[PDB]
């Protein structure tokens, strides 16, 4: 429409320090959703 | 007197201590 | 325990310099 | 004469500059700061928001 | 009524293209100045065989050796101002686009063009657009008139894009005797002389000249016994443009290429090129070329050996020895800072009033047309009000108008300059403004020039060039994050305009403005040159810019939804200082830090609001202030001996190669590629 | 630590050869294909339209 | 003492520029769409 | 609409809302000019807030019809025209990099 | 530190012309020759208002108090909150900040505490009435004097909240040749924590002296009860004559002392009026320096004034004396046409000017 391709650039995301390898693969917001979506049907069940 | 208990501040004059069946 | 003369020293610094700030 | 004279100051201006802007930066003008690479309390002492 | 109308229709629209803008002129109408025409082009393109074909076919009268501003009549009233700018130097580009009216943009036939014809174009373009007329030289260097047809149709339409699209280029067939084709020279200076101009906004704001003619005043008694160090009185005689320079003698003017000199004093001459109607009625009322640095008849003067060829109350206020008291006195025959002036007492004003006598008698088609019936009438006010008492005025409250010949002596120029002076560069005047004096740090707006490579950085040397004065700075690129602060980056948003702030010389808002990079020819290579283009917004003395610093620190004891986190801080007095603070993991859940944990020193406790885990960072933003450097390193251009090659500060790049280091780069900031197992729950 | 750093500072020297290496001997400059074609920002664009 | 004062003006900032942008908007909307329904309730009779 | 013509030309009073926060907005678009045929302040789209980056300000813009079909999700209505051309050059080429700027 | 400037005649003046123009300047000896000799209090608070607008300005007093170096810095202003001192009123703390209004950067919102009128300076009534037309006529469209509390000699307590909001390129030409006509008389009558009785008998001294003229004439009572009526009690008059067509005006004020009389005070402000109407010529001859630095600053032209050989005084000489000091102004006075009265059209050709601190 009235957009550039390098407005649509396509950011690359980062990863864990080395120093702190050892508790791997640090979380983004897409592996957080998916953990406390579970968790929330977990406990919604629970409390049925 | 009746002028200085008149309201025409608070009437007009806050202008002017500031500007069928 | 000169050591802890270092660190009153240095807490003294430190609250000089908030304080004056 | 007067404009040899400047030029001479421009140019110790021009190497403190230089390798200035060379140098390693300091520790706030970075980012991602961690209390082992920084000085003690400087945060303390400092001001930012 | 179908055609009646469709041409109705046609003709407004033809109206509406007939409109534009109101603007003054402040260019007068009896005597008005030499148009400057300003010969441009690639090295080797033939400008010198141009200018003396051109001032050959005008003024009858052949020509040598031609170096600096020739100027010659042309129509009956037009006078016209050859000036040749060597196109190796981009000091001498950059000020004549600056300064030029009609420039004759010379591009080769067989090359199509090159980087100093392009170059050339972006500065005027910026800078305030000339009119622009092409010439198409080196056309005898074709074979196949096919072929000459093709290149002369793309040559057209590339040049047409550049320009406005009526600018009408004309081709040079070739060189004859060293001059060129009698009748295509006629045509040219045909096009030259229908020309009309229009005015542009540097030009109606300042008083501008180029000099015409250049000496230097000491006493060769004070050189012996100084020793050629003693900065010297120079005069230098030209014409004027743009508006009337005040004479008050004592104003400060900027020449440019040298430095910010004042005004010693100055006083007007006869012209040495006048038009016919000033020759008619001037000489009746008693009862042709000129280009004093270059050759005509047949000499040429130099710095001293000429080389021949072969062969009442408005003084009596300004009158400043004289107390105000006599003054009224003698008119005839107090303090300020009070208000209510000096009355004579309540008994004799009222008796002296019982009545009202004295003061019974007292009491009882288009919006653009319009605009310039305004402006109009405002000139010729002027010009009325100045015929009454024309002497005093002409001289005193006016300066001397647009167009008048000058000559002026200045204080104090460097012996670097007298020396190494050559008449080939082209030296101009401008008169400042009681802003453009001043030191403030500016505000830009400007990108990176499109045609560029490289993008630009922070902190990193841009030559600049801004109304007269040409500088090098130390920029800094900023954001608004969203209009709400100054977030200060780190390079040029490769296809955008950011802003940008630098400390040097102010000027006036709304300012357009073009920085190079490096300005030594010595360095170009096959790059363009033009690095950012932009406009110069607001002023101010300081501004506070700011880079986001954020503190890292990271979990080590995890209860639900409450963890004690480590290293983010180094003892509990500072985290007593940042306690009750926002904090947010990478993940996104968000957290306040609450109290400093007292046994062991840097942690302290923060609740977040959901399950961290261990294998999270969490983070703190805070916004550092950064401020600006104030190096200002003019370029002194023509003080220089080789006159290119003036080596300002370098580049990063350059000094990283220069001192052999290598670039900072640290290992765990550059990005991988991330493979993420599925994650099921038990 | 000194070998690697002659190393990478040797590989810069070679690559800014290569790359300094585009210079013409001739002293005219000439313009550029992109300053020549003079187009800029276009989307990713397809062969099967280009006839 | 410094949070008082911090969070108080920036909630007041907020606030405020949220009515100014309000009243621009507004203002637009009501001055110009007067006049294009002026416009376009003259253009259906011719 | 405005007149007979179908462009007219006008000056850029000055620029509306240029310190709302959200990119690209409605009202971080509309500029305002006056109609140099009446002496009519009326306010005119842009494209594109980087357009709007082009455009100055007192520079001699060229409004057209805006025209749209449908209305749009956060619209400002009311505002009908857009600007095409600042100074001769055309908006489109301007930000599409053709052209450059001339003052 | 380059200009030197000579005494305190017209302190403010010369800084409210520094602070325009941008030359640097350096007044020496304040009362050197004294018995208490030095820099007045109510100018070094002066002082720190014009440090309190501008942006980077240096002034370095001498330790002695006798010479000032003023550097002046750019314009930015803004709001802020000034405590003018018990020696002067805010009207003279005001009038060379309404010299200063329209060139800023942002608007002027200045809010003052003090005295709130005095017989040497002008007053509320005085500002809002007589120095606002010139400027709306000049071309600043809204400006503002709002009077939060009045307050009264001498202890005052008084409030005035100064806003200016039109910020101008720079002042159009004024081109006023003819002699205005003057319509109608109206006037204000105020009173802080005396009686109603006595700004009636106000009025009463004011109308005995116009009973002669024809035109209409109106003073409004203001008087102000409760606590926003200020702490020391008194009353004052001023009055105005305005001329319509051309929106032009013309007064004079005086204050009741400690013990008069309302009824001549009314009588003396009237012939006060009737006098400058007289000795005037399209301007007032204390409104004559607002127009006069108006004219000088606004754009590159020839603008024209009509003033009267009643209004050519010593105070006038002076500053057209101060004018080509700092601005090398020279101007002309051609005298007018009409064989009746004795006139003389002031033509200042207005040196280029702007707005350089302001915004796009
Ligand atoms: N074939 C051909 N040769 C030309 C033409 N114009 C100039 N020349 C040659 O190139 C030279 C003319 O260029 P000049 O005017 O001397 O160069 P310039 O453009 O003035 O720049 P400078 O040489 O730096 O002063 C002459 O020696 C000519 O032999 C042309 O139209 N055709």
């Amino acid at each position: 429409k009235l957009v550039h391709d390098v407005q649509k650039k396509q950011h690359r995301e980062r990863s864990q320090l080395t120093s702190r390898s050892r508790y791997g693969f640090l979380e983004k917001h897409k592996d957080y959703v998916k953990r406390a979506q579970d968790f929330h049907r977990k406990q919604s069940t629970l409390k049925v | 007197g009746p002028s200085d208990v008149y309201v025409p501040p608070s009437k007009k004059t806050q202008k002017l201590l500031r500007s069928n069946l | 325990h000169t050591l802890a003369n270092n660190v009153e020293s240095k807490l003294r610094d430190d609250l000089e310099r908030l304080k004056k700030i | 004469s007067s404009f040899e004279k400047q030029q001479i100051e421009i140019r110790k201006q021009i190497e403190q500059l230089e390798n200035e802007a060379v140098a390693e930066k300091k520790w706030s003008l970075k980012g991602e700061v961690k209390a082992k690479d920084r000085p003690e309390d400087a945060l303390l002492t400092e001001e930012l928001e | 009524p179908g055609k009646m109308a469709r041409t109705m229709q046609r003709s407004s629209d033809v109206n509406e293209r007939k409109l534009h803008v109101p603007m003054v002129d402040r260019t007068p109408e009896d005597d008005p100045p030499p148009f400057i025409v300003a010969v441009v082009g690639p090295p080797g393109t033939g400008k010198t065989t141009l200018i003396r074909s051109l001032v050959r076919r005008m003024t009858k009268s052949t020509l040598n050796d031609i170096q600096g501003p020739i100027t010659v009549v042309s129509g009956k009233h037009r006078r016209l101002t050859f000036l040749e700018c060597p196109a190796d130097d981009l000091n001498a580009m950059i000020d004549i686009a600056k300064i030029a009216d009609l420039v004759l943009l010379l591009i080769d036939g067989n090359f199509g063009f090159e980087m100093e014809t392009m170059e050339f174009l972006n500065i005027a373009q910026h800078h305030g657009m000339p009119r622009v007329l092409g010439v198409a030289t080196h056309l005898d260097l074709f074979k196949s008139q096919s072929t000459l047809r093709a290149s002369k149709k793309r040559l057209k339409h590339r040049f047409w894009t550049e320009v406005y699209q009526g600018a009408k280029l004309f081709y040079l067939s070739g060189v004859i005797n060293g001059r060129y084709p009698d009748r295509e020279i006629l045509n040219l200076s045909r096009f030259i002389s229908v020309m009309k101009f229009r005015p542009l906004k540097w030009r109606n704001e300042h008083p501008y000249m180029l000099a015409d003619r250049f000496t230097d005043l000491t006493h060769p008694e004070l050189i012996e016994t100084q020793g050629l160090q003693i900065d010297r009185k120079v005069a230098i005689y030209g014409y004027l443009h743009g508006t009337p320079l005040p004479s008050a003698p004592g104003t400060r003017v900027h020449i440019a290429g040298v430095g910010d000199f004042s005004v010693a004093q100055i006083e007007k001459l006869p012209d040495p090129c006048p038009t016919p109607f000033y020759q008619q009625k001037l000489d009746d009322f008693e009862r042709l070329i000129y280009a004093p640095m270059s050759d005509v008849g047949g000499v040429l003067m130099d710095k001293d050996a000429v080389y021949i060829d072969i062969g009442n109350i408005g003084k009596l206020i300004y009158m400043d020895n004289i107390s105000p008291e006599e003054c009224i006195r003698r008119w005839r025959g107090v303090d300020l800072e009070k208000f209510v002036p000096y009355f004579d007492t309540f008994e004799k004003l009222a008796k002296k009033w019982k009545s009202v006598d004295a003061i019974k008698e007292r009491f009882l088609d288009t919006w653009y047309e319009l605009q310039k019936a305004k402006i109009s009438k405002q000139l010729e006010i002027n010009n009325i009000e100045y015929q009454e008492m024309t002497p005093e005025q002409r001289q005193r409250i006016e300066g001397f108008k647009a167009g008048s010949y000058v000559r002026i002596v200045f204080e104090k120029v460097p012996m670097e300059f007298v020396k190494n002076f050559n008449p080939k560069f082209p030296i101009v005047m401008g008169g400042l403004l009681p802003t453009e004096i001043k030191f403030g740090i500016v505000k830009a707006r400007l990108r990176r020039h499109r045609w560029h490579k490289k993008i630009l950085k922070t902190n990193d040397p841009l030559v600049l060039s801004l109304g007269w004065r040409r500088f090098q700075t130390l920029p800094i690129y900023t954001t608004t994050d969203s209009r709400t602060r100054t977030r200060m980056l780190k390079y040029t948003p490769e296809h955008t305009y950011c802003n940008a702030a630098f400390y040097g010389p102010l000027c006036s808002p709304n300012t357009p403005f073009c920085g190079v990079q490096i300005v030594a020819n010595s360095d170009t290579g096959n790059g363009f040159r033009i690095a950012a283009t932009g406009i110069v917004e607001e002023i101010d003395v300081n501004i506070e810019i700011v880079k986001k610093l954020k503190l890292v620190g990271f979990p080590y004891k995890i209860f639900k939804n409450t963890a004690f986190i480590k290293d983010m801080f180094s003892s509990a007095m500072e985290v007593a200082r940042f306690e009750g603070a926002q904090i947010k993991t990478v993940s996104g859940i968000r957290g306040e830090i609450k109290r400093a944990l007292s046994k062991p020193e840097g942690h302290y406790r923060a609740a977040f609001e959901d399950k961290i885990l261990m294998s999270d960072i969490v983070i703190l933003r805070s916004w550092y202030p950064v401020r600006v450097k104030k190096f200002y390193n003019p370029v002194t251009s023509l003080l220089l001996k080789e006159k290119t090659e003036w080596k300002g500060l370098r580049l990063t790049g350059q000094i990283r190669a220069a001192m052999n280091l290598e670039t900072p780069s640290n290992p765990d900031s550059a990005y991988h590629k991330i493979e993420r197992v599925e994650r099921h729950f038990n | 630590k000194e070998a690697h750093k002659n190393a990478v500072i040797a590989a810069r020297e070679g690559k800014l050869a290569e790359l300094a290496e585009n210079v013409s001997g001739d002293g005219k400059r000439a313009i550029n294909y992109q300053i020549l074609k003079n187009k800029g920002l276009t989307p990713k664009r397809n062969k099967d339209n280009r006839n | 003492f410094e949070a008082r004062q911090r969070i108080e003006e920036k909630n007041k900032e907020s606030s405020d520029y949220h009515a100014k942008m309000a009243h621009i908007v507004n203002t637009i909307n009501t001055e110009e769409g007067a006049e294009k329904n002026k416009y376009e309730r003259e253009r259906k009779l011719r | 609409p405005f007149g007979g013509s179908s462009h007219a030309k006008g000056i850029v009073l000055e620029k509306l809302g240029i310190e709302s926060k959200q990119p690209n907005s409605a009202i971080r678009k509309c500029v305002r000019v006056q109609l140099i045929k009446n002496g009519k302040k009326v306010t005119a789209f842009v494209p594109n807030d980087g357009c709007l980056n082009f455009v100055d300000e007192n520079d001699e813009v060229l409004l057209a019809g805006f025209g749209r079909k449908g209305k749009a999700k956060g619209d400002i209505p009311g505002v009908r025209f857009k600007v095409v051309k600042v100074s001769g050059v055309s908006l489109l080429a301007l930000w599409k990099e053709k052209k450059e700027k001339p003052r | 530190k380059y200009t030197t400037f000579q005494g305190s005649q017209n302190f403010r003046l010369r800084i409210v012309l520094a602070t325009l123009s941008g030359k640097p300047i350096k007044i020496e000896k304040i009362r050197s020759g004294d018995l208490n000799p030095g820099l007045k209090d109510y100018e070094v608070s002066f002082l720190r208002l014009i440090e309190s607008v501008t942006n980077g300005s240096v002034i370095e007093i001498s330790y002695t108090g006798t010479t000032v170096i003023y550097r002046p810095g750019i314009i930015v202003g803004g709001a802020s909150t000034h405590i003018c001192p018990s020696s002067k009123p805010v009207g003279y703390f005001v009038e060379p900040m309404l010299y200063l209004a329209p060139f800023s950067k942002k608007k002027f919102s200045i809010l003052f505490k003090g005295i709130t009128a005095s017989h040497n300076d002008a007053g509320i009534e005085a500002i809002k009435w007589g120095l606002m037309p010139v400027m709306e006529k000049f071309g600043v469209r809204e400006c503002a004097l709002h009077t939060l509390k009045r307050g009264s000699p001498p202890l005052g307590g008084g409030e005035v909240h100064l806003v200016v909001d039109s910020l101008i390129a720079q002042p159009i030409t004024m081109h006023e040749i003819d002699r205005p006509i003057i319509s109608s008389i109206t006037g204000v009558a105020y009173s802080t924590r005396v009686s109603p009785s006595l700004v009636n008998r106000m009025i009463d001294g004011a109308k005995k002296v116009l009973k002669n003229l024809q035109c209409e004439v109106n003073i409004t009572a203001d008087v102000w009860r409760g606590e926003n009526s200020g702490k020391s009690p008194g009353w004052g008059i001023t009055l105005v004559a305005q001329s319509k067509q051309k929106g032009w005006s013309y007064f004079a004020e005086d204050i009741g002392d400690a013990g008069s009389i309302p009824e001549e005070l009314g009588e003396k402000v009237a012939c006060q009026l009737l006098e400058e109407i007289s000795k005037s010529a399209a301007v007032g001859r204390n409104q004559l320096p607002l127009a006069i630095v108006y004219m000088v600053i606004g754009k590159e032209d020839i603008g024209r004034l009509r003033i009267n050989k009643e209004q050519i005084d010593e105070r006038f000489i002076i500053l057209l004396r101060d004018i080509k000091k700092i601005f090398n102004t020279e101007v002309f006075l051609k005298p007018v046409d009409e064989a009746d009265n004795e006139d003389m059209i002031a033509t200042i050709k207005g040196i280029g000017f702007t707005n350089t601190s302001k915004k796009i």
